[PDB]
C-alpha cells in the first residue's frame, strides 16, 4: 500500500505544445458528406 | 518553463503536439495556492503518462494522486490534424487522468 511516486515514473522529456486551433499554425478538419 | 495554464476546480479537455503525434487528454478532478507550481505538476503528470502509454498505473505526486485511465479515440478516421503544412499523427486512445488530493 502507497502509490509510486512519479519521481521513480519515467516520462517524455521532448518539446510539447497545446494544439490550440487557429494559434501557431494549428488547424484541425473534420470530414463531411455534404459540402456549401 | 511550462505551456499553457490548467483550468484546476473543473472539468477539461486538452489537445497536444508531441512529437509527430497529437494526444487527446480529458482531465477530472475530485474531492478539492500557487498557480504555476501546480500547472508544472499536471505537466509532469502529462509527460509520465506520455512516457509510459502501454504501462498505466496510478503515481503520487507532490499534491495528487493520478489515475490515468486510455479509451480508444471514437471517429479519429474523421479527423486530421495540421501544423502549417506538416500532418500531425493522432494517438488514437483518449487518456483521462482523475486526479485527487493525497491528504
Amino acid at each position: 500500500t502507497g502509490y509510486i511516486s512519479i519521481d521513480a515514473m519515467k516520462k517524455f522529456l521532448g518539446e510539447l505544445h497545446d494544439f490550440i486551433p487557429g494559434t501557431s499554425g494549428y488547424l484541425a478538419y473534420h470530414v463531411q458528406n455534404e459540402i456549401n | 518553463s511550462s505551456l499553457k495554464p490548467f483550468t484546476y476546480p473543473f472539468p477539461e479537455t486538452r489537445f497536444l503536439h508531441a512529437g509527430p503525434n497529437v494526444y487527446k487528454f480529458k482531465i477530472r478532478y475530485g474531492k478539492s495556492e500557487n498557480k504555476e507550481v501546480i500547472t508544472q505538476e499536471l505537466e509532469d503528470s502529462v509527460r509520465v503518462v506520455l512516457g509510459n502509454l502501454d504501462n498505466l498505473q496510478p503515481f503520487a505526486t507532490e499534491h495528487f494522486i493520478v489515475f490515468p485511465y486510455k479509451s480508444k479515440w471514437e471517429r479519429v478516421s474523421h479527423l486530421k490534424f495540421k501544423h502549417g503544412e506538416i500532418i500531425l499523427i493522432p494517438y488514437p486512445f483518449v487518456f483521462t487522468l482523475y486526479v485527487e488530493m493525497k491528504w
